[PDB]
């Protein structure tokens, strides 16, 4: 009841701070000539990830560019409209950080510090596999990650390796907020992605938070591993899988990872860890995560076990054909973006 | 070998949301 309620006190005043900001979001706090366009980042159905330097302070920046219209196109108004108002609401360590954000006649634009170290994914990709220390303290930041998300009744619903960053002290930065929904109840949107879908995403029945405990499990697996529990040529097929109750364990998975993994993929959702009685704490108090200082997790005291190499650098982050950022002299789509 | 297959799976790029 002294750590406890520490934790308690903290995430009632993160509640309050959270629920100020989402009732009163900033809007417009830069513009786009303010920035001097270095590279191209990342490419997606309705938008781009650019590499920015601020004209005036030299810092450099991920500015992600929304094309108004093709958000309209693709149905995903709200879920942008979403993804900003949770991202200039939140405070956390392993969460980004946005720093500015505006629009004008045809983009939506969301100006985030730039972490050079790129996405976990690629890391993973060519390492292999992460062992088992490195894969628990990338973990430990997600149990924290998510113990502060639920507290705000958010659900995450995105996590995988290509939505983490590793910033330059080794700690990881989670960057897509467009599907966490406020849910102290339940819901019913089929979404995500297929590898990370809990079982009762895919069968249609109702679900709460106990689906980021069951990605988590993915997370890890992926992470010790170097490859999902749950693959297929196709999706339908991955579905049958996660369903079914069967999985099967690299023989290099340590007992201790074993017996943490049956109980995150436990297709049960009332024996699933992270949604008993004792909630979060049922996974920070497991055999695997016994060496785990969690305060010090939390304060980024732990020496991180990988470092990305220190080098504005983009070699992180793949090539892309550089296409122009055209600004339209008509305005597109402004009732539906009136509150970005 | 499990590694096999899933290179055989043709998944193991960067995967989008459903
Ligand atoms: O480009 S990111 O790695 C990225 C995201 C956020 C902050 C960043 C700070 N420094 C560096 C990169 C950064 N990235 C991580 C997840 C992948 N998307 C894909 C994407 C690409 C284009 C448009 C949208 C989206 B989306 O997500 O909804 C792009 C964002
Ligand atoms: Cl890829």
């Amino acid at each position: 009841g002294s750590e406890q309620e520490s934790v308690k006190e903290f995430l009632a005043k993160a509640k309050e701070e959270f629920l100020k900001k989402w009732e009163s979001p900033s809007q417009n706090t830069a513009q786009l000539d303010h920035f001097d366009r270095i590279k191209t980042l990342g490419t997606g159905s309705f938008g781009r990830v650019m590499l920015v330097k601020h004209k005036e302070t030299g810092n450099h920046y991920a500015m992600k560019i929304l094309d108004k219209q093709k958000v309209v196109k693709l149905k995903q108004i709200e879920h942008t409209l979403n993804e900003k108002r949770i991202l200039q609401a939140v405070n956390f360590p392993f969460l980004v950080k946005l720093e500015f954000s505006f629009k004008d006649n045809s983009n939506l634009y969301m100006v985030m510090e730039y972490v050079p170290g790129g996405e976990m994914f690629s890391h993973l990709r060519r390492i292999g596999r992460f062992s088992e220390p490195h894969a628990r303290f990338y973990a430990a930041q997600i149990v924290l990650t998510f113990e502060y998300l639920h507290s705000l009744d958010l659900i995450y619903r995105d996590l995988k390796p290509e939505n983490l960053l590793i910033d330059q002290q080794g700690y990881i930065q989670v960057t897509d907020f467009g599907f966490a929904k406020r849910v102290k109840g339940r819901t019913w949107t089929l979404c995500g992605t297929p590898e990370y879908l809990a079982p009762e995403i895919i069968l249609s029945k109702g679900y709460n938070k106990a689906v980021d405990w069951w990605a988590l499990g993915v997370l890890i697996y992926e992470m010790a591993a170097g490859y999902p529990p749950f693959f297929a040529d196709q999706p339908i097929q991955i579905y049958e899988k996660i369903v079914s109750g069967k999985v099967r364990f690299p023989s290099h998975f340590s007992s201790d990872l074993k017996d943490l993994l049956r109980n995150l993929l436990q297709v049960d959702l009332t024996k699933r860890f992270g949604n008993l009685k004792n909630g979060v704490n049922d996974i920070k108090n497991h055999k695997w995560f016994a060496t785990t200082d969690w305060i010090a997790i939390y304060q980024r005291k732990v020496e991180a076990p990988f470092i990305p190499k220190f080098k504005g650098d983009t070699s992180n982050f793949d090539d892309y054909e550089e296409e122009e950022i055209r600004v339209s002299i008509n305005e597109k789509c402004g009732k539906e973006f009136t509150e970005f | 070998t499990t590694y096999a297959d899933f290179i055989a799976s043709g998944r193991t790029g960067r995967r989008s949301a459903i």
